[PDB]
């Protein structure tokens, strides 16, 4: 039971029914101990994404099946040189083959055989998503540096103008050049003024230049106020934040989840951060997700698929995924059978026979899509 | 803001017996929607939106005429009170 | 005028008040009359839904509720109002040309 | 990976030198005659109740600066004066606002599609969109008779090889070429003209190819499956894939450097010639 | 079958089914520029201020 | 003063930005929404019983979800769900056009 | 004075001395500059719907 892919749920207790589309589900195994426990069939039905193309499999190549949850273990993290989980009841030759959602990975794929895959994916992170990611070089952006100094030696040049007419028409440079500047920058300053209408004039249209530049200044700055990035903080594992976690900040919290398929990369790669990220545990999946709401957890890692989808159905339209979609431990998805049935062959050509017809687009478009996609 | 408003239809000529077969089938049609999908593959476009803006420009239009209005404006209420000064070359 | 019922809850007194009704639909009826020479008097249905076709009785019957009802028992002879079109309605009772699309 | 589209980007009209823009010149030259209307009218109201300086005063104000000393002397002008400044500032503000919409607000742009833009279901005349012959892609289109009519439209014109395609895009020979993603991706961000679309179709994925059976092919699989884990593979896209980049991104806001501000710097320099031999005809009036 | 709209002078001399698709009389015509209010000056303030 | 330049500037820019871009508003839907395809709590979405809109539904099977889903709440009239809908005692009611326009 | 003030004081104008005074004109210039950049601001506002 993974959340948007093999949803269970349990019958209209009018007369075992539900619903058409789903299919029978019982997980015909009740834990107990105080009793003898005779497998007791509750029967249930489940329906979602992987159940779909399981159905239109099996009338493709003709062949009948029911269904059977699990108990013990959920993924299977072989232990002790055995394997729990659905991969164990698939070992075991109690049950023929599995589907629902098995990474592909080296340890899983000498036991059992595997399929062709459905969708990429693989590790991502997930992070709540901060505010105003603002350049702090907001002000200095809309000019290039050639206006600045074509402004300055135009300063120059009309000063210079200044002394050559100002001394025969009818204290220059001690002021000139301060009046010059103050006229660009919204006069505030007082100054006194160079009466003879030469030097009038020549002011004047100075400061026509003024305004217009001033205005459009103004208009520019307007401009990229308004088109901001959101650049994300962290930027893959291999940042460094996520190599000296008590370190270089107030430490970090790289909740995750065990007994998974990623948490086995991970021990397998950075030992090292597994360690510190060993005390955060997050059982589930919505447990880790509250706990992101509230602080008490700082960024996530996990499995991909399931997150591009918790994150377009989630009404604050902000989560995120880290850099849109840099999944980097990459596989796929699959199909577990048991060794060297002569079938592989033909579930192998049927899935592909499906991405023809382009109905992993319908099915796709129907199940694995949310609001808040841009 | 279809006015004169009406269908499209289907022509028959008079009183077959089977004009109700043909009327009962299209309204069967509506109901499973499929007057979507031909609708939305064929009747449609782009540049389907309601409402834009684009970067209108270089204003000689009746809104800085109302702006040289209200300047005028003030023409007229300085004529009016020149006069005044004539009232106290009376008093 | 509009003869109708004070069924603001089921176990009203039910008495059929008189009341006057106008509007759109009224509006329209009123031309059809003035241009087809006849008569009439409304007056509002029994219960207040539509009216779909369930079965009944819990035996092999499936009758209508709601106005359609009292078209087909012969309570009434014509349906002027905000009523859709549909395929069943249109199995037991004949549309005029649509009025507002 | 999957496939996409590429298709000829557009440049926008981000025009600088368009220094006059928001005005519509005629107006400007209605501005240079209220200024000496009302200055005329100024004095007129000053005489009768200073003749050549209210000039100075109002295009004082309206420059907000170069200011002589004059005044009104009468109660008329007072309120006269008062509006007309009002006046100034209303149009500068609006000036300034109207530039700004200009500047931020770009065009409505349509190259822009999909895979069901109609425009892509009923070709005509001016979108021919071709594909390598003997290709995957081919197989993937005739194999699904709904979409024939692109199909058959498109067999007249498809292409032999990539640099073929790529190199004819560049000259608007066709339209739109439609490919896979890790050659697309990688072209738009080494070259600079060219440009992705919307999403995707076929996923796929590359792969190893092998012969029927022969053993160790089986062995070969396990060895990719385990570079996936050891970055190694992750680690070879920075040395070929994702190095190179034109920063590319929506119709971003854009500094400005000297394209525009020169549309009126040289009328500075104007100012500048004008004036000395006004200079000497000055002395004249002397 | 193809297109033909309903009306009155048609209506009695064959018959009709029922309609797909609203239809009618419009207008079309080229689309001007820049209709910015007149008024634009006067817009971003009541009288209070 | 250039200082003080850049500090009167900035501030206009941001009230600007502030001023003209709104919230990101997501009321807006369609009818594929999946937040209409896989209810939860949070959205109860009734209808009228007994309704020609009832009789669309139903006979769309792949709809069933929803149907079912919303079976257990449908009101008994307009006014009825229209002053229910003044008080967010459901999320989203569904009708037909002329007259909730 | 105080009018000018208020609109980008272009206008020339003798200058009121005594602190108390001087006080009173500068803190009202102050609301002159918050005044005049909100008015500009909401008209670019209205200048993009
Ligand atoms: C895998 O999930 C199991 C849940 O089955 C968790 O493990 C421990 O869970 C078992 C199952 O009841 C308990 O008997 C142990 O006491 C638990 N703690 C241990 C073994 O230290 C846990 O989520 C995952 N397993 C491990 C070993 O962490
Ligand atoms: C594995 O389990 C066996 C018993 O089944 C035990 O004797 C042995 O010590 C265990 N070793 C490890 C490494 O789990
Ligand atoms: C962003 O804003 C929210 C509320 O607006 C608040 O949590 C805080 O100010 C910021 N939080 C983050 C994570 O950026
Ligand atoms: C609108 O602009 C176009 C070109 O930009 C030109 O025909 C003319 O200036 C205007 N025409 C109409 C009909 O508004």
């Amino acid at each position: 039971e993974e959340a948007p892919f093999v949803i269970v749920e349990s019958v209209d207790p009018l007369s075992g029914t539900c619903m058409r589309n789903t299919v029978p589900c019982q997980k015909r195994i009740i834990s107990e101990n105080k009793t003898d426990e005779e497998p007791g069939y509750i029967k249930k039905c489940c329906k979602g994404f992987c159940i779909d193309i399981l159905k239109k499999i099996s009338k493709s190549v003709k062949f009948t099946y029911d269904l059977y949850l699990v108990t013990n273990g959920k993924h299977g993290k072989k232990i002790n040189g055995t394997w729990n989980g659905m991969i164990g009841e698939v070992v075991m030759k109690r049950a023929y083959m599995a589907v629902g959602s098995l990474t592909i990975n080296e340890e899983r794929s000498e036991v059992v055989d595997f399929s062709v895959p459905f969708i990429e994916t693989g590790i991502s992170v997930m992070v709540s998503r901060s505010n105003g990611t603002v350049s702090p070089s907001a002000f200095l952006e809309p000019f290039s540096a050639c206006v600045w100094v074509m402004m300055f030696v135009m300063l120059l040049i009309v000063s210079a103008v200044a002394v050559f007419v100002f001394e025969y028409f009818s204290f220059t440079i001690g002021k000139a050049i301060w009046l010059l500047w103050g006229l660009v920058f919204n006069n505030s300053v007082p100054v006194q003024n160079p009466k003879g209408t030469t030097s009038k004039i020549m002011v004047s249209v100075w400061a026509f230049f003024a305004v217009i530049f001033l205005a459009s200044y103004t208009a520019n700055l307007a401009a990229f106020m308004i088109q901001e990035e959101y650049v994300d903080q962290v930027s893959g594992l291999s940042d460094k934040k996520f190599q000296r976690p008590n370190d270089f900040s107030p430490p970090f919290r790289f909740g995750t989840v065990p007994n998974g398929s990623t948490e086995r990369n991970i021990r397998n790669n950075y030992a090292e951060m597994h360690a510190y990220m060993g005390k955060f545990n997050q059982r589930g999946v919505d447990d880790a997700l509250l706990s992101l709401k509230t602080g008490k957890l700082d960024a996530f890692i996990y499995d991909a698929a399931v997150l591009n989808y918790m994150a377009g159905r989630d009404e604050g339209c902000k989560l995120v995924t880290i850099g849109s979609g840099k999944v980097f431990a990459s596989t796929g998805y699959g199909i577990a059978i048991q060794k060297d049935s002569g079938w592989k062959r033909q579930v192998d050509l049927a899935i592909l026979q499906l991405f023809g017809d382009g109905e992993m687009e319908e099915l796709e478009a129907l199940w694995l899509t949310g609001i808040c996609h841009n | 803001k279809v006015f004169a408003s009406t269908g499209y239809g289907i022509a028959i000529q008079k009183d077959s017996g089977w004009k109700r077969q043909v009327d009962l089938a299209i309204l069967q049609l509506f109901g499973d929607g499929e007057m979507e999908e031909l609708e939305a593959l064929w009747l449609t476009g782009i540049c389907h939106n309601e409402k834009n803006e684009v970067m209108s420009s270089q204003l000689d239009i009746d809104n800085m005429a109302g702006v040289f209005y209200m300047l005028g404006a003030a023409m007229a209420l300085s004529l009016i009170t020149f006069i005044s000064e004539h009232l106290f070359y009376w008093q | 005028i509009c003869t109708g019922p004070n069924d603001t809850s089921p176990g009203s007194p039910r008495h059929t008040v008189p009341q006057c009704c106008y509007g759109f639909c009224i509006d329209l009826l009123i031309k059809l009359a003035r241009t087809m020479q006849f008569t009439y008097e409304v007056h509002l249905v029994a219960d207040g839904k539509f009216g779909t076709q369930e079965r009944v009785q819990n035996s092999n019957k499936k009758e209508w509720n709601g106005m359609m009802g009292e078209l087909l028992s012969g309570q009434a002879d014509m349906i002027v109002a905000p009523l859709t079109i549909n395929n069943e309605r249109a199995q037991y009772i004949e549309f005029s040309k649509p009025f507002k699309y | 990976q999957g496939l996409t589209i590429l298709v000829k980007k557009e440049i926008p009209r981000s025009t600088l030198d368009s220094f006059m823009q928001p005005f519509q010149s005629t107006l400007w030259l209605l501005v240079g005659l209220s200024v000496h209307v009302v200055a005329v009218m100024l004095y007129l109201l000053d005489r009768f109740s200073t003749l050549s300086s209210a000039m100075w005063f109002s295009w004082g104000v309206l420059l907000n600066s170069g200011i002589g000393e004059g005044a009104p002397r009468s109660f008329s002008a007072r309120i006269l004066g008062m509006v007309w400044a009002g006046f100034a500032m209303i149009i500068v503000a609006s000036y300034t606002a109207n530039l700004a919409a200009f500047l931020v607000l770009d065009r409505p742009e349509e190259r822009i599609t999909g895979i069901n833009d109609p425009r892509l279901r009923n070709p005509s005349d001016k979108f021919i969109y071709a594909t390598v012959k003997q290709s995957s892609v081919d197989i993937y289109f005739r194999r699904q008779v709904e979409l024939s009519t692109m199909y058959r439209h498109m067999e007249k014109h498809n292409y032999e090889s990539a640099a073929e395609a790529i190199q004819a895009v560049r000259d608007n020979k066709l339209h739109a070429f439609i490919w896979d993603s890790a050659v697309l991706e990688f072209e738009a961000s080494q070259k600079c003209d060219l440009v992705t679309t919307g999403e995707l179709f076929f996923r796929s994925g590359f792969g190893i190819g092998m012969r029927k059976d022969s053993p160790w092919k089986q062995q070969v699989s396990l060895s990719i499956l385990k570079s996936h884990e050891n970055g190694f593979m992750e680690d070879l896209d920075k040395t070929w894939v994702r190095y190179q980049e034109c920063d590319s991104r929506s119709n971003a806001p854009a500094t400005l450097t000297c394209e525009n501000m020169a549309g009126v710097f040289m009328l500075v320099a104007g100012g500048i010639v004008a004036g000395i031999f006004l200079i000497f005809i000055e002395i004249a009036y002397k």
